[PDB]
């Protein structure tokens, strides 16, 4: 929509929680949990390919 | 709702004018310029809990934590209502310690 602004890359995960209606406490607390599940699936994503 | 559908931006509302054979939307759009510079941090710890804000972004210019909307520049004091609390904050990566003013204790005053 204009030019580009930064933003570290957690608080952005925290806008699109928000977005679907899951607080964003939630992600905060298990932010371990989630990049190992998003590093696993596209790892499983890689071999199936 | 759905972005570049109509116009290049975020869209306020089209007008429609006709032609030939053919029509001709006019799109009305809201673009921000002017950015600035600032430090955030993801949470507020004070008095062994952990704040949240409600609905907005903390920022800092150096000294001094406010918290401000997204797409605009107006900044706030950090009172107890705009900012909600969940847990304790020693799992969380990020925290910063500061002081959260409240309402409530000077009015009793
Ligand atoms: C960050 O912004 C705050 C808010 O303006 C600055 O603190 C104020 O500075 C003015 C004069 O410069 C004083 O009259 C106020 O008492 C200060 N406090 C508040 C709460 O307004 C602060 O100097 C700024 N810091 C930097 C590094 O830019
Ligand atoms: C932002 O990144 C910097 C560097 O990537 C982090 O600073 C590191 O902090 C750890 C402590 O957790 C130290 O062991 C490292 O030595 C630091 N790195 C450097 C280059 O000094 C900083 O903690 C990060 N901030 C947040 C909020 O995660
Ligand atoms: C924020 O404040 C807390 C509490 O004052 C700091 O944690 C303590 O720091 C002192 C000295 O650095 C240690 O002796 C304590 O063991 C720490 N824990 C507790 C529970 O008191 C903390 O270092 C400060 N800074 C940050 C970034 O959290």
């Amino acid at each position: 929509a204009g030019a580009a602004l930064q933003i570290p890359f957690a608080m952005q995960m925290a806008y699109r929680f928000n977005g679907i209606g899951v607080t964003q406490n939630v992600l905060y607390e298990n932010q371990k949990l989630i990049a190992n599940q998003f590093n696993s699936a596209i790892g499983k994503i890689q071999d199936s390919l | 709702k759905r972005v570049d559908f109509c116009g290049k931006g975020y869209h306020l509302m089209s007008f429609p004018q006709s032609a030939p054979h053919g029509v001709v939307f006019l799109h009305v759009t809201y673009v921000p310029a002017q950015e600035k510079n600032f430090t955030t941090a993801p949470a507020i710890c004070h008095d062994g809990k952990a704040h949240f804000p409600r609905e907005g972004v903390f920022v800092s210019n150096g000294t001094h934590w406010f918290v401000t909307q997204r797409n605009f520049y107006e900044p706030q004091i950090i009172t107890t209502d705009n900012t909600f609390v969940s847990g304790n904050c020693d799992v969380v990566i990020g925290i910063v310690n500061n002081t959260v003013y409240d309402p409530l204790q000077p009015e009793l005053d």
